[PDB]
DNA sequence: AGGAACACGTGACCC
DNA sequence: TGGGTCACGTGTTCC
């Protein structure tokens, strides 16, 4: 009769996983590009590239 | 015998988790509000802060 | 104590 | 087929 807590915990865990996927999809929809499907890691990797690149170019544009 | 196979699979799986985590850390290092932080932020916050940061940039 | 974030191992599916 | 990602349920850690 502890199924209730397990079930609830499963619901809670799923909600985090889903928020996480939602955030990933949003990062990806924001990258210069772009051609899905990148997998999650690729989205992250390409997000990193974008910020380093924007940093470089943006810095360069002065001094 | 094919117990090795299952452990192989579960190792592949850990390699991916570890890679994503490092990417999350690396991303956080690139978002100033996260960077400025003593306590490590959780993974969802880091993602939320990173998209926030990106909407910040397009406004120049 | 107990929940939120995190880590794990495995079944379903894919190329 | 091999070997990879993903969603899941549940074990582990931390506050």
């Amino acid at each position: 009769k502890d199924k209730a807590k397990r079930v609830s915990r499963n619901k809670s865990e799923k909600k985090r996983r889903d928020q996480f996927n939602v955030l990933i999809k949003e990062l990806g929809s924001m990258l210069p590009g772009n051609a899905r499907k990148m997998d999650k890691s690729t989205v992250l990797q390409k997000s990193i590239d974008f910020l380093r690149k924007h940093k470089e170019i943006t810095a360069w544009l002065e001094h | 015998r094919i117990k090795n196979a299952r452990e192989a699979h579960s190792q592949i799986e850990k390699r991916r988790r570890d890679k994503m985590n490092s990417f999350i850390d690396e991303l956080a290092s690139l978002v100033p509000t996260c960077n400025a932080m003593s306590r490590k932020l959780d993974k969802l916050t880091v993602l939320r802060m990173a998209v926030q940061h990106m909407k910040t940039l397009r406004g120049a």
